[PDB]
């Protein structure tokens, strides 16, 4: 069974595209085929701000594919089935880790726009790979950039309550299995907007649901042991507000927790089996 | 309906369906023809695709 | 080929353009669907009409 | 050859005509729509010609 | 016969083949399908191993925090359970191993990793062991990490998977008919004030709906927590995590056999025709 | 590998229903493992029970789905759903949903009314209702809508001066789509399993309300005191008293990391709760003939 997909280049290339694709011959890439609708070049385009959540939804929408070989006119790549296995190398702008790691993420590149982006002047497609990076690395990085955007926007909001040095000593540094890596920097502004409006509507939603579900069961041991948990000040105000706007706030609460719930899942979850360190390649299969 | 202080230059676009006439001289292009190859893109148990 | 000039204005040399040309590769593709039971009944052998 | 431009608000580098339809200042617009005058005021397609 | 006459199509070759034409399409003769699994080979310390244990045992790799170590040892839930009993069924556990010292100091911190209650994301399951050489130093093992269980050699023998019965809890026997075709096997971490535990769950239901029934079963274990402790330094609100080990065939049920040491007897649940698939950790 | 699973009936299917089963070809039906009863959704959703859409959700999620492609008298052929094969599914359901989104597909109970998915079978003592097939965003939106309705209709019934019963049935009401609004079928009592789902959801809620990152509070206070965003329209220029009284403390970063750690893990657990029901990944839904190649995710 042949899963190989040739992408026909419109224009002839020269040696720099060869050197960059053979610099990037391991990494993976989305799909729709056509040369234009190939990578994240429809979502990292500079005609708009390259947003995060739409980029995530587009990446999870189309299937994924690994590049294999580049010629002058062809771009030989192979896509991914969840049936069989494949190979994967790093060849990335950060060279982080593959420490036997039983779960792998495919995140959009949040370190730098041009760090993954192989820019070609002969064809204005400006193809750009997603970052392949292991799963606790990916969760720590998304945490430390989300809080970085919240802290940057709150120090842009008011410079009194936040600083930058004690968070650069804290959240600019990622560390995992004896490796200490470094990362610093408007897509995360929209992400933190979703995160802040979620955690803002969360008290009203939680207290409304616990007042709904509080005494359905008339004596449960679990029910009491979970209702002595919450904050004693998080349980005052419900009946001051009406029904309609409250239920609209419930609706937007629910759709936003669903969207962010799939988003804090790490996207297309690849899985590795046996990583050969002396070769820099891993045996992979979609899961 | 009072004139403002400024003047405006509207610019429109207008797509027009037009039949062109294509001429090319004899033997203007050389061409290499490849022999076709049949391959299975996806092996579905209900219907395999070629 | 160049003319040789009447007045000796400028020397008319050989002008050999040495030009290279690129091969434009195109990969035409489609698909054709075949049902599995048609392939099965292809591989079977007929006894009754 | 007797005047520079007939309009100042659409001819210089930072004129109103550029900041409406440049690629360099449309950094927060939706890429779905079309603009007619974007076919003139873009810098990249100007320098490509 | 006509069965031997209709045998030419159903002989071999998954998919099919266009027998003639302007082009030849499809070649799968002399290969009966049945996708072979990829093999996750590991090199463990022989002092971290027991040779006497059987082949088909589900293993658990703890990933080394150390950069200057090409090797990595493994944990089995027997070894893991006696390691919890050393960090603080036991008579079964001491019967296997003599010294828990190199296993407890093998991981650099073990009381700290249960203090932060982050033990689940550091233990990556690599499924059942199959291939095993025997050496006094740096012993190399190989496990079917994803797919069907099979031996390495050209005798491609099925390997029955031994999961200990005393550490295994049935789901449907305690619940007392949605889908008897799928039979899935889950392992679950479990914290406790005394010492943590690893347990196993057979389930005939789907993967995503299995956690909500697991909470209903698991609720008397969580009603004992929080009466005597209250978490500071905030961790510990998580109470166990579950993952998928893979599926097996429910047409042939698990048949209990006898994995015996020379010391005493020890019954074991045998899983035959297991289709290994390690998923991610899901907390409760 | 085999997919062809034949199911016999037990009596003569009458010729009035072979026409509509010819009309329902390529739809999805839930399996039992054969027999005739339970091969469908009538055994757990009958007329007698108030439709909770959660126990039948338990049955459709817990059982492998099946495609119905051929109906004959006294025998009809089924095809199971096994991961790794790209099934051809036709959208043949009377509440129409074009798959212009071409996203992941989802199966749901017949929440769009009993009549649209039922079929009468006077041959044997079995009736068949069909599971609904519908895209991911509409499915999760209708899922959160039916849970919010079965949790708030009961508390509106708990009101003594319940002056407005029809408020939620017209504000919550129909479903959100750009083509049309499609009114659904609404139970009055949530049933046991629905309150079990709201129980586990409220358990996650009260666990997650114990940890809120305090920097985000400052951000929403500042944006309220900035221009009122279009996303901020739900506040209509108001700071709630609760966020005003949980900001008595200052902005830190040490508790923020572990707060966000437990928030990632519990949001992934909530996603695992809401990724419930079997899911289909779609490659290239063909528009002109209403068929889609899909494999089980």
């Amino acid at each position: 069974m042949d899963l190989k997909v040739v992408v026909s280049l419109s224009s002839r290339l020269y040696t720099d595209e060869i050197a960059k694709m053979q610099q990037r011959i391991g990494c993976i890439l989305p799909l729709a085929q056509n040369v234009q609708g190939l990578g994240l070049g429809q979502v990292y385009s500079l005609e708009t701000v390259p947003d995060y959540v739409s980029m995530y939804n587009y990446l999870s929408d189309c299937t994924l594919a690994v590049l294999d070989e580049v010629s002058v006119d062809s771009l030989i790549l192979t896509k991914i089935v969840p049936g069989q296995t494949y190979a994967i190398k790093n060849k990335y702008q950060p060279f982080f880790q593959w420490h036997g790691t039983g779960s792998l993420s495919v995140m959009p590149p949040v370190f730098g726009r041009e760090h993954a982006t192989v820019k070609l002047e002969s064809n204005d497609v400006d193809i750009v790979f997603p970052m392949v990076l292991p799963t606790p690395i990916a969760e720590e990085v998304l945490q430390k950039i989300l809080l970085f955007n919240v802290y940057s926007r709150v120090v842009m909001q008011a410079p009194g309550n936040a600083d930058m040095l004690d968070v650069h000593m804290h959240l600019g540094s990622v560390s995992y299995l004896g490796h200490h890596y470094e990362l610093a920097l408007a897509l995360l502004d929209n992400l933190s907007l979703y995160f802040c409006i979620m955690v803002t509507l969360l008290p009203r939603a939680s207290m409304r649901l616990v007042r709904g579900l509080i005494r359905h069961e008339h004596h449960d041991l679990l029910n009491l042991f979970q209702e002595m948990v919450p904050d004693e000040i998080a349980r005052i105000d419900l009946d001051d507000l009406s029904v309609a706007d409250d239920l609209s706030r419930m609706r937007v609460m629910m759709t936003y927790l669903q969207s962010l719930a799939s988003l804090f899942n790490l996207g297309p979850r690849l899985a590795t089996a046996a990583y050969s360190q002396e070769t820099l390649t891993a045996t992979c299969w979609l899961r | 309906k009072i004139h403002p202080g400024v003047a405006m230059t509207v610019v429109r676009t207008d797509e027009i369906l037009s039949e062109n006439i294509l001429f090319s001289s004899r033997a203007s292009t050389s061409m290499f023809i490849g022999t076709p190859n049949v391959s299975r893109r996806e092996a579905r148990v209900d219907a395999v695709t070629f | 080929p160049t003319i040789a000039h009447g007045d000796g204005r400028r020397p008319s040399k050989q002008r050999t353009f040495i030009v290279v040309k690129n091969c434009h590769k195109h990969h035409i593709s489609t698909e054709m669907e075949l049902s599995m039971l048609d392939l099965e009944i292809l591989h079977s052998i007929p006894e009754t009409p | 050859e007797y005047r520079s431009t007939v309009n100042p608000w659409a001819s210089q580098l930072g004129s109103l005509g550029d900041i409406m339809y440049n690629s360099s200042y449309r950094q927060t617009a939706v890429p779905g729509l079309y603009s007619p005058c974007r076919a003139f005021f873009n810098k990249e397609e100007l320098l490509r010609n | 016969l006509s069965a031997a006459a209709v045998w030419r199509a159903g002989l071999l070759a998954p998919g099919e083949v266009a027998v003639a034409g302007g082009g030849s399409g499809g070649g799968s003769f002399s290969w009966s399908g049945w996708r072979p699994p990829v093999f996750g080979d590991f090199l463990i310390h022989a002092s971290s191993f027991n040779n006497a244990e059987a082949t088909g045992t589900p293993l658990f790799q703890f990933k080394q925090s150390d950069p200057f170590s090409g090797v990595d040892a493994v944990f089995t839930p027997l070894s893991l359970f006696i390691l919890m009993n050393h960090g603080r069924l036991t008579r079964m556990a001491n019967l296997l191993y003599d010294s828990p010292a190199t296993l407890a100091d093998l991981v650099p911190d073990f009381g700290r990793l249960v203090a932060d209650r982050r033990f689940h994301n550091f233990i990556t399951p690599v499924g059942p062991l199959v291939e095993n050489i025997k050496s006094t130093y740096l012993n190399k093992i190989t496990t079917v990490v994803h797919g069907p269980v099979v031996s390495k050699a050209i005798p491609r023998s099925t390997v029955k998977v031994t999961v200990p019965q005393e550490a295994f809890v049935d789901l449907d026997a305690w619940l007392s008919q949605p889908c008897p075709a799928d039979a899935r096997l889950y392992v679950a971490l479990t914290y406790e004030e005394a010492g943590p535990r690893f347990t196993f769950f057979q389930s005939s239901r789907g993967h995503c709906q299995i956690m909500n029934i697991l909470r209903i079963y698991y609720s008397p274990s969580i009603m004992h927590r929080y009466a005597v402790v209250q978490p500071l330094h905030i961790e510990e609100l998580t109470f166990g995590a579950v993952a998928c080990l893979g599926t097996f065939s429910a047409t042939d049920g698990w048949r209990r056999s006898a994995f015996n040491y020379r010391g005493s007897s020890l019954p074991v649940v045998e899983i035959d025709s297991f289709y290994s698939n390690v998923s991610d950790w899901e907390v409760i």
